[PDB]
């Protein structure tokens, strides 16, 4: 093109973001969350509806932030190749941070199992705690997670090849698969023998599997918003970062559950 | 070659002031609490 | 429904902030602002009773 | 986006065109910063 | 002006806001330090009437304030968000709304820390928050929960800024810049971002386990229940020693720059400096259990950890000797950043040598929880972070503010904080080696002499701080006047000894970094066309 | 006696002795119900756990034994 | 003519390095052989007198 | 690669002959004197020629002043300024010490 | 420039004297001394330590006060 | 044995461990002083030689020889100071047939000493708590915050095994004249071994934060002779 016409554009690929209030809005919501839960833990607020309201404000502020970012990527078209490479690497580094949190939980488990305390009874699991059996329910959980991984990669390659109804059906099937995982995990927590207060086994067990449960609820939300954006034509054939982000999140959560399954059940029992 | 005074001479005349100045500066920077203990009552003076 | 081209036209042809450019923006934005103001006014309001010692009455 | 730039447009506060003196705000900021722990000590010693 | 600061999305406004919150909280931490040292002047309860709980509360307030709210916001936030997009030529850092939420999640961490101090009793657990002292049986009330939430909010800020810094310096470099052609401050904040990203998960894990023990009846750390308190020490120090290397490594970035620009010669082996910073960053995560040589680790474990801790003396020695090699043979222009660099060099070497004497697990029998370790860490933290901060301020503030500061006042401020910090932190080694324990509000009355001379030094340090915040006022109201008279230093680099003054005036800034050819206070969006480099 | 004690036990050569005292208490109580023929070799574990364990721990484990709460490998058989 | 005069900084660096190592060695030789040896001589003298009064 | 002394001499002779205005004469002289060697008198002779060719006196005084601050003795300065006596007499530059007599 | 070295020396001396003046003031607005900070108390402490012959080759005397 | 006003060194040794770690500390401070003298001389001679250099040698950049020399020089310095640290660590970690075992279990702001191997009447254990003497109860001559109610008395020239645990929070058991510092996690026991070579009194404190009463929590070990100790123990 000419020089007059080249003078009207960015001259550098990276996104020049408009000013937005959602950082200070999410920050104020997070402060009110921390304050209200520290005042409701110790009886200074009577009931939990304040903490419920603070969680609701934090959620809606995060949703409005994500609404602005899908607006900038879809309608404003500000995500070029450099910005796409940047948000891909940024999601990769956040995923590495969550993996390291789970490494901390695995350190707590391996310490409290390799050094069995004398009040527990010098055996892992402790005396009186019947462990969760591996083969009954978590085998079903881990095979539907592995099939969720196969289903997201089938739906992603069906998206790249152009086929719409195969990719939509793949993303719908894998979203219902991981909510079947969430439901089976809630069922396992409902009919389980020990509590979170039942010593360090219940402590680190429900800590690790509950943090993974929380990440799978987050992946449920991400697969839902990705199904909505694929249904309403937001995702192209060569331009989609929400999908690549959600499927690398799916595979990392699958690997975390594989390690959680093998250690916490096949080595815990 | 070797025009002038030797390197031993013309660098010793720079170093021998600097050894004494460095010893003074470090003995102030490290041995200042000796003055507080010296004037202190725990020397019984 | 493929509103992507039409929303590209609406969003690029607008002198409004980015959270206001959709036609349904007020429908989210007004109750969110009211609920946010309440949710950040109240736990700050419960700090004098926290530093005073008055726990919440169990009624 | 295009904001104003120059010698005093880089900072949040207002130094030159000002009704009160600047020294008022500039030392009140650091004074309440220095007196936050005295408020803390007063509350804990009153308790 | 509501938009530009509240709804901010460019890096420099976020940077000056980071610096303002950093210096506010640093004033508060210095006040808590003054009150601590005032109570520790003479034996017996002098000012706090008994009330060792308030002294412990001010100890954790001073510690957590000076670490997580002065040095980390200042060094990481303000200097990273000003120079890291600038010194690589990036337009505005990638994810600027993450860059804004990190700053705005900091001062509410300050708010909930202050309200932890105000509520029922205050967190009196030390800055390490060791159970069962920080558990619900010893510390009832909501205070340690709010201190934990302060640590969680600043952990969010550090991690999100670390992600932002990694993808900014990886993805958004200018066109001529390979990774090998980067500056040392950019490399330093890159390595610091990686250590933040790989450390703050274990801190968040251990702190949330502490919170779960406190309020949800679970037992990670309660012995009545099978829990083990040493797990918190392992988790917290796997954060903790990477944290102190995070605090020191931006100083290693700043000092390379002020030393190379005030010796008028480049850094000696700059790629070896990159390798040494990365070696220190890798070697941090392997040495974390030198802080707990006392708990009863195995002899082979301690014999490992003393060797692993001693191995980091080699790359820090390579850095400290390459700085001497940069200053050797140059032409020293002793402005105040050069004064802070020289004082950093000497006093950080002294703190590192006391740390090497602390690295041995047989001698940490004799020195653990004495004032010898506070001599070591206040030496490396105070000098290597505050002198780095003052060097960065007096180095970059004429450029990023357009207002020159008074130079005579800057040198009296440097000298006062130099001798005051020496007078406060040198007798701590004597108190420690004679067996004075740590975190005590009162002592046997054989420690009163060195406690008196250190409490004399604290007033010198606070006077130098009050002088520094006067230098700030004098810079902000008379900066252009300071340029037009001879009360400051206009040119950081003098002409060389052949160079005419008009030949200099056509080329008045000779730097190996971008930031000094930018206009005083720079453009709100500079780099329209990208900065090219061979 | 002029200053005798337990000595050096190779099964716990390291610094912490928490499993030493526990295993000695469990083995002293295991000598009573299982073997019951060597009362003076039963007193070796008695002197060892008596020298290593604190009195509060001995009282707590004795109450947990007498109430059945004791988590040790105790087979009355 | 003028013989080529080159390398003053190299001679200066190795002279400064060995002078600094010898200065620090003088400091440490004073430290050990005066202070540490004086404390050890006082302690060994006390234990000699203690064994003598135990005889 | 390290340059030998005569290679340095040839390179800075060529550089001072190719220099074309005052910025280049002062640049070539700055990184001529910022090595760990006093330059050979042919290099100083070319420096005085190149400062004459760009019609600037005080850099040709700065040659001798930088030579004074660069050389190691007080006798090698004499050996230099008597071996450049005819060149300095031909151009007519003073030394700084006989220009400001104090 | 020619007067600044003397001005920075006089400034750092003014800072030292002013800071120890402020230390004297807020020290004078302090609490009472400990009852064990006496010459006669510390002589009896030395007497007890000499009876127990503590610190035999070092110093055992705590006097330090008046 | 007791801290000294305006002191700068360790307290006087009473055991092979403390004199071992004092010898190791001086053997470390030797080489720390040679490199402190090197860095301080180099910094001083550099600033006072080149604050008045007009031409800066801007072509000194890589220099591989001193790079490999200052890489391998701290290696041998840390090797030299890590030889006796390994010898001392693996020496003081040994427990070789203790003639005595005493527990020192640290309760919340006091100590509980327990001579559980020994007798009071016939076979029963000896135990006593050791509170600090309060400031209102100090008769004239007692050290403040150091002279406790009941001292832990201990025979001389005999191996003692200290098994320290806690009750509430982490309390450290530290006597620096005896070279012992080992903390009390409430979960587990921790042993240390020390033999005392001379009679006298040795003071210490809780070297870990114990709440409000962390300051007033002293330790007093009175090393007496063996007939005097047996007289004290049959009296107790
Ligand atoms: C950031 C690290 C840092 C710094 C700089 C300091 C600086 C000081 N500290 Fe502290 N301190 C800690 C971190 C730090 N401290 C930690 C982690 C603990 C542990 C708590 C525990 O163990 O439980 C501790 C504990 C501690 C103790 C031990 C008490 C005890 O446990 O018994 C003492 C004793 O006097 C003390 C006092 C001081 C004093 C007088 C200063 C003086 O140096 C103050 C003078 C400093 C300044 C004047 C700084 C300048 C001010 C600025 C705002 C910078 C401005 C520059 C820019 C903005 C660019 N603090
Ligand atoms: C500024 C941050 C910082 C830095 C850089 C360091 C650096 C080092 N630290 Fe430290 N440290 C702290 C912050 C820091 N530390 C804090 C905050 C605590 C207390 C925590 C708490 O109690 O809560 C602490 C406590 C601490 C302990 C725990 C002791 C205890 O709690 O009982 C140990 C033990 O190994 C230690 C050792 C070291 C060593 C070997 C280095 C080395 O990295 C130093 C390297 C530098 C040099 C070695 C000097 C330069 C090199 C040369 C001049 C070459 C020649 C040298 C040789 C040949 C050796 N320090
Ligand atoms: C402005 C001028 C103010 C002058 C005040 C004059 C009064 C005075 O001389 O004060 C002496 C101070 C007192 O300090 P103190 O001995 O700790 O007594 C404090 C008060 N009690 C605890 C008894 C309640 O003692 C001190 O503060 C000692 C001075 C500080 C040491 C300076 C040494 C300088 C060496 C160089
Ligand atoms: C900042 C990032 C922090 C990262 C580290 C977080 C580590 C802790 C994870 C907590 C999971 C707890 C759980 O999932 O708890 C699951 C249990 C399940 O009940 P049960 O199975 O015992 O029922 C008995 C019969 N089966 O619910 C509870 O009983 C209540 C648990 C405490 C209340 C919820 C706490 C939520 C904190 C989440 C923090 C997330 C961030
Ligand atoms: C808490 C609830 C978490 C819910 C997460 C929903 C994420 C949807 C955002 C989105 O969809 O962002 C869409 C953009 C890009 O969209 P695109 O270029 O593919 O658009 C195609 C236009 N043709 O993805 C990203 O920038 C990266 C997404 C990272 C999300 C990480 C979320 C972390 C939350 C922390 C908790
Ligand atoms: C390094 C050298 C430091 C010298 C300080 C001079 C002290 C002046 C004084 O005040 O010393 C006073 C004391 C005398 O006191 P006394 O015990 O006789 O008191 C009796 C009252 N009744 O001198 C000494 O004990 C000798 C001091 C020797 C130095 C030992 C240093 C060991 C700790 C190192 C500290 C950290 C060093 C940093 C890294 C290298
Ligand atoms: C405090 C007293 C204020 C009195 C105001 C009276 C108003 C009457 C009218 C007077 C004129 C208007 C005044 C308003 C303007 C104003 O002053 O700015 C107001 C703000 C806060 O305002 P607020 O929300 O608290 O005000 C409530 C009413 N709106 O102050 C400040 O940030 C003070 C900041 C101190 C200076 C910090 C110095 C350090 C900066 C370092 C930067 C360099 C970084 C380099 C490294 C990266
Ligand atoms: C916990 C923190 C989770 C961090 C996820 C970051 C993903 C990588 C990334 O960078 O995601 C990109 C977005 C920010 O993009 P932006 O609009 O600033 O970028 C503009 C150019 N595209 O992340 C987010 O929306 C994070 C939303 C946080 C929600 C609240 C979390 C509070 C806890
Ligand atoms: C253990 C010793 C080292 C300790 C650490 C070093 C000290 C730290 C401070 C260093 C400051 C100077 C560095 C910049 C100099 C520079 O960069 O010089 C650059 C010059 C370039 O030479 P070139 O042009 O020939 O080669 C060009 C191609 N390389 O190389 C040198 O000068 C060589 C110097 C050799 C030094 C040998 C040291 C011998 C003494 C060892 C110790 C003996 C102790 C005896 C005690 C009785
Ligand atoms: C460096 C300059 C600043 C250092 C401050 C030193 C504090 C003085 C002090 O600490 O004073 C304590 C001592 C001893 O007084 P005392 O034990 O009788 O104290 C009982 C209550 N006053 O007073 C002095 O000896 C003053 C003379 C000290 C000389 C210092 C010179 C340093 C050079
Ligand atoms: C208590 C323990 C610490 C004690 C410290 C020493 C005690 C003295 C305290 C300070 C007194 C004030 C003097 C002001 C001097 C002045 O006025 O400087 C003016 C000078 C000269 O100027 P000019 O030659 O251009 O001409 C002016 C006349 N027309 O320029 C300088 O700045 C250079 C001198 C400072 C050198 C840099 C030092 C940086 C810190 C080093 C840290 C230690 C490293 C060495 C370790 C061995
Ligand atoms: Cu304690
Ligand atoms: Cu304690
Ligand atoms: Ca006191
Ligand atoms: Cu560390
Ligand atoms: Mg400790």
């Amino acid at each position: 093109m000419t020089h007059l016409e080249r003078s009207r554009h960015q001259q550098h690929p990276f996104h020049m973001v408009m000013p937005s209030p959602w950082p200070i809005v999410v920050s104020f919501a997070l402060l009110s969350l921390a304050l209200s839960t520290a005042l409701t833990m110790h009886g200074y607020i009577g009931n939990m509806n304040m903490v419920y309201l603070a969680l609701f404000v934090l959620l809606t502020s995060s949703i409005l932030w994500f609404r602005d970012i899908v607006a900038e990527a879809t309608y404003l078209g500000d995500h070029t190749m450099a910005v796409r490479k940047g948000i891909n690497l940024g999601f990769l580094m956040f995923v590495l941070s969550e993996v390291l949190i789970f490494a901390g939980l695995f350190w707590a488990y391996f310490h409290s199992a390799m050094s069995p305390d004398v009040t527990l009874g010098a055996c892992w699991p402790p005396v009186g705690i019947e462990a969760v059996q591996p083969t009954e329910l978590p085998l079903l959980n881990t095979i539907i997670l592995l099939s969720s991984g196969a289903t997201v990669t089938y739906s992603h390659h069906a998206l790249i090849a152009g086929n719409r109804n195969k990719a939509l059906s793949g993303l719908l099937i894998t979203f219902w698969l991981i909510v079947i995982f969430v439901t089976c995990q809630y069922i396992e927590y409902t009919n389980a023998a020990f509590t979170i207060s039942d010593g360090v086994y219940g402590s680190v067990f429900y800590a690790g599997t509950g943090l993974h449960f929380l990440h799978m609820v987050m992946l449920a939300a991400m697969l839902g918003v990705n199904y909505w954006r694929m249904r309403n034509y937001h995702l192209t054939a060569g331009h989609h970062v929400g999908y690549e982000t959600t499927i690398i999140y799916t595979h990392v959560l699958d690997v975390i559950w594989l390690f959680l399954y093998v250690v916490f059940y096949w080595w815990g029992v | 070659g070797r025009i002038g005074e030797s390197w031993v001479i013309t660098e010793g005349r720079r170093l021998i002031p600097e050894i004494f100045q460095w010893s003074a500066v470090l003995s102030v920077c490290l041995g200042w609490p000796g003055a507080v203990y010296f004037f202190s009552k725990a020397r019984k003076a | 429904a493929n509103k992507v081209i039409q929303l590209q036209k609406i969003f690029q042809s607008s002198t409004k902030p980015l959270w206001w450019r959709h036609p349904r923006s007020a429908l989210y934005l007004y109750p969110f602002y009211a609920i946010f103001a309440v949710a950040v006014v109240t736990p700050l309001l419960y700090i004098p009773n926290a530093i005073r010692g008055i726990k919440a009455k169990k009624a | 986006v295009h904001f104003k730039d120059g010698v005093y447009e880089n900072i949040p506060f207002k130094v030159k065109g000002r009704k009160t003196p600047y020294a008022l705000s500039h030392f009140g900021f650091f004074a309440i910063g220095f007196a936050v722990p005295f408020v803390a000590c007063y509350v804990q010693l009153k308790k | 002006m509501v938009q530009r600061w509240l709804y901010s999305t460019n890096a420099k406004d976020i940077a000056v806001l980071y610096f303002m919150l950093a210096i506010f909280s640093g004033m508060a931490g210095t006040a808590m330090s003054l009150i601590i040292r005032l109570e520790l002047a003479a034996p017996g309860s002098q000012y706090l009437h008994g009330n060792s709980q308030l002294f412990n509360v001010l100890v954790v307030g001073h510690a957590v304030l000076m670490i997580f709210f002065l040095v980390m916001p200042a060094l990481i936030g303000g200097f990273g968000n000003y120079l890291l997009p600038l010194m690589i030529g990036a337009t505005d850092t990638a994810f600027p709304r993450i860059n804004n939420i990190a700053f705005w999640v900091l001062p509410m961490g300050l708010v909930c820390l202050v309200t932890s101090t105000l509520v029922e009793s205050g967190a009196g657990t030390g800055w390490t928050v060791y159970p069962p002292l920080s558990s619900i049986q010893a510390h009832s009330g909501p205070s340690v929960d709010l201190a934990i939430f302060a640590l969680h909010l600043t952990s969010i800020s550090s991690l999100l800024g670390a992600i932002n810094f990694i993808v900014t310096t990886l993805n958004m470099r200018t066109n001529g810049m390979t990774m090998h052609k980067l500056p040392l401050f950019v490399w330093s904040i890159f390595i610091t971002a990686f250590l933040l990203l790989l450390s703050l998960p274990v801190l968040s894990a251990g702190i949330t386990m502490l919170l779960l023990d406190r309020n949800f009846n679970t037992s990670f750390f309660e012995v009545s229940g099978g829990g083990d308190p040493i797990l918190y020490e392992h988790l917290f120090w796997f954060f903790g020693h990477p944290e102190v290397y995070i605090l020191i490594i931006p100083g290693f970035g700043i000092i390379s720059h002020v030393v190379s620009t005030y010796s008028k010669k480049p850094v000696f082996g700059e790629i070896s400096m990159v390798y040494a910073m990365a070696s220190i960053g890798l070697l941090g995560f392997l040495v974390w259990s030198h802080h707990m040589y006392i708990v009863g680790l195995d002899a082979d474990t301690r014999a490992y950890f003393t060797s692993a801790t001693m191995i980091i003396a080699i790359p820090t020695g390579i850095k400290i000797f390459s700085w001497l090699a940069t200053i050797h043979g140059g032409s020293i222009r002793l402005a105040t950043p050069m004064l802070y660099a020289i004082a950093f060099l000497f006093l950080f070497t002294m703190g590192g040598l006391t740390g090497v004497a602390l690295a041995n697990a047989s001698l940490d029998v004799a020195f653990h929880d004495t004032y010898y370790v506070v001599g070591h860490f206040h030496y490396v933290l105070s000098m290597g972070a505050i002198f780095s901060l003052f060097a960065g301020y007096y180095y970059w503030s004429p450029q990023i503010l357009g207002l020159n500061y008074n130079e005579k006042l800057a040198q009296i401020q440097f000298w006062l904080i130099f001798i005051g910090a020496n007078v406060i932190f040198f007798p701590m080694h004597f108190l420690g080696i004679n067996g004075m324990p740590r975190r005590i509000p009162d002592y046997p009355d054989a420690f009163a002499g060195w406690n008196y001379v250190a409490s004399i030094g604290s007033f010198i340090a606070t006077l130098s701080l009050f002088l520094f915040i006067y230098i700030l006022y004098d810079q902000l109201v008379n900066g252009l006047n300071n340029k037009v008279n001879n009360k400051s230093v206009i040119y950081n680099k003098a002409p060389d000894f052949v160079e005419s003054n008009t030949i200099f005036n056509l080329n008045t800034v000779k730097s190996s970094s971008i930031e000094f050819l930018l206009t005083s206070p720079p453009a709100v969006h500079s780099f329209n066309t990208p900065a090219v480099q061979s | 006696s002029p200053l005798h004690t337990v000595g050096f036990d190779a099964r716990f050569p390291q610094q912490n002795q928490t499993k030493h005292c526990w295993q000695s208490y469990v083995d002293y109580h295991k000598c009573v119900n299982m073997k019951g023929e060597d009362f003076a070799p039963c007193k070796v574990f008695w002197k060892t756990y008596n020298a290593l364990c604190p009195l509060d721990w001995i009282e707590k484990w004795d109450d947990q034994r007498e109430k059945g709460i004791f988590a040790g490998d105790i087979n009355s058989d | 003519t003028i013989a080529p005069i080159t390398g003053t900084i190299k001679r200066r660096v190795i002279m400064d390095i060995v002078l600094g190592f010898s200065l620090g060695g003088v400091m440490a030789s004073y430290w050990w052989w005066g202070f540490h040896m004086d404390k050890i001589n006082k302690r060994e003298k006390f234990y000699a007198e203690l064994a003598e009064r135990k005889k | 690669d390290e340059e030998t002394f005569e290679e340095f001499t040839a390179r800075y002779e060529k550089e001072f002959d190719e220099a074309y205005d005052l910025f280049e004469v002062q640049r070539v002289l700055n990184n001529c004197f910022s090595y760990d060697l006093v330059p050979a008198p042919a290099v100083i002779e070319k420096a005085l020629r190149a400062a004459r060719r760009v019609n600037d006196l005080p850099t040709a005084i700065r040659v001798f002043e930088a030579l004074k601050y660069k050389v190691e003795n007080e006798d090698q300065y004499k050996a230099y300024l008597d071996e450049l006596k005819d060149v300095r007499q031909e151009l007519g530059v003073p030394l700084k010490e006989e220009l400001f007599p104090s | 420039n020619k007067g600044d070295s003397s001005f920075i020396a006089k400034g750092v001396a003014a800072g030292l004297l002013f800071s120890v003046g402020l230390f004297a003031v807020v020290r004078m607005a302090g609490g009472q001394d400990a009852k064990t900070m006496n010459k006669e108390w510390q002589l009896k402490s030395d007497e007890y330590l000499k009876s127990k012959n503590a610190n035999p080759w070092g110093g055992y005397s705590q006097v330090q006060s008046k | 044995d007791v801290p000294t006003p305006y002191a700068c060194y360790f307290q006087d040794s009473a055991t092979p461990n403390q004199e071992g770690i004092l010898e190791l500390h001086d053997n470390i401070m030797f080489y720390l002083l040679v490199i402190l003298g090197l860095v301080s001389w180099m910094l001083y001679t550099i600033v006072m030689t080149y604050s008045k250099n007009p031409i800066a040698y801007k072509y000194i950049k890589h220099g591989q020889t001193i790079e490999v020399i200052w890489t391998i020089f701290p290696a041998v310095i840390l090797l030299i100071i890590a030889f006796p640290s390994f010898i001392l660590l693996y020496l003081c970690d040994e427990v070789i047939s203790p003639a005595m075992t005493i527990k020192a279990i640290g309760y919340q702001w006091y100590w509980k000493y327990e001579y559980s191997d020994f007798i009071n009447d016939s076979g029963e254990t000896v135990e006593f708590e050791s509170y600090v003497i309060p400031d209102e109860l100090l008769e004239e001559g007692q050290l403040r915050l150091l002279d406790t109610d009941t001292s832990m008395v201990v025979p001389v020239d005999t191996h003692i095994r200290f098994v320290v645990t806690a009750a509430d929070v982490i309390h450290d058991f530290a006597i620096p004249s005896l070279g012992i510092k080992v903390d009390a996690t409430p979960g587990r026991l921790n042993q240390v071994s020390a033999l005392i070579q001379r009679e006298g009194v040795f003071y210490g404190a809780c070297s870990e934060l114990c709440g409000t009463g962390h300051a007033n929590m002293p330790i007093k070990i009175e090393a007496v002779s063996l007939p005097k100790f047996l007289e004290w123990l049959n009296e107790q």
